[PDB]
């Protein structure tokens, strides 16, 4: 009754506030992927051009631009922010502090810390949805949300950014009363997409039984 | 020589190989990613690979 409406309200507010999550994480990814690649090349092989690696660390470090883009994503889920997200932003910042100009000895640590943080951003969106959907009274929706959360997390472990795009799109469609697109949009290349979308269809059915 | 880079979200069969000036290489990214402007080949030139191989997110 009254509590179900307030639960739906809480969900819709979160979804609207976080609707740029995938666009913004993709934007960080696109600015940083060349830099990440250069560091991995240097760390995994015989490539030795330290000036490239210094320019790559510069992308992650300069003017705190990338750190602040991550802090902006943290602020969006402030009401639900997980402790693991704040911890991983700080670890990224510490590894950046250790990098002095023309010293590349910490380069792989910067790249690794960035990659863990990028995945945890996606996990923090899932965790926020988990917190909100857990407060619902309807047991069918609560159960279907938990399965959606667990299939989403398995998707993230396969590919963080694709999973985030699918999660943001699916929940956005659901709370805007658009029919969920249940077919794989990425060639079934990502093996976890199919089970995610199946759980999304079942969550959609449960959501509509409430909304009615 | 140009070193072919590690490619986040790409097919990495050429990672760590080095190639002489003028060599062309096919680059393939995983679904949901692509080289900018739909390009699929890069060439080792005087300042490195042209264009730069990297697998950006694509809509
Ligand atoms: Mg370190």
């Amino acid at each position: 009754g009254h509590m179900n409406q307030r639960n739906i309200n809480e969900l819709k507010i979160f979804v609207e506030k976080a609707k740029y999550y995938s666009i913004k994480l993709d934007a960080i990814y696109n600015e940083c992927t060349g830099a990440y690649n250069d560091i991995m090349t240097y760390s995994e092989g015989t490539f030795s051009d330290q000036s490239k690696v210094n320019q790559a660390i510069s992308i992650f470090k300069k003017d705190n631009k990338i750190v602040n883009k991550f802090k902006e994503l943290e602020k969006i889920i402030e009401e639900y922010k997980p402790m693991f997200l704040s911890k991983l932003i700080d670890d990224f910042a510490i590894e950046l502090d250790q990098a002095v100009d023309n010293d590349v000895s910490n380069a792989r640590h910067v790249a690794d810390s960035y990659k863990k943080l990028r995945k945890s951003v996606v996990l923090a969106y899932i965790e926020s949805f988990d917190v909100i959907s857990s407060k619902f009274v309807d047991s069918k929706f609560v159960e279907a949300s938990k399965k959606f959360v667990n299939k989403a997390k398995e998707f993230v472990e396969e590919n963080d950014l694709i999973a985030l795009e699918c999660i943001v799109k699916t929940i956005g469609d659901m709370v805007n009363d658009r029919e969920i697109n249940s077919r794989s949009r990425y060639n079934n290349f990502y093996k976890k997409e199919a089970d995610f979308l199946g759980a999304a269809v079942e969550l959609e059915g449960a959501y509509k039984a409430i909304k009615q | 020589k140009c070193y072919f880079p590690y490619l986040e979200n790409g097919y990495n069969q050429n990672h760590g190989r080095k190639f002489v000036q003028g060599k062309s290489i096919d680059v393939a990214c995983h679904p949901g990613y692509a080289l900018p402007k739909a390009q699929t080949t890069v060439t080792c030139m005087e300042n490195g690979w042209s264009p730069t191989p990297r697998c950006i997110r694509v809509k």
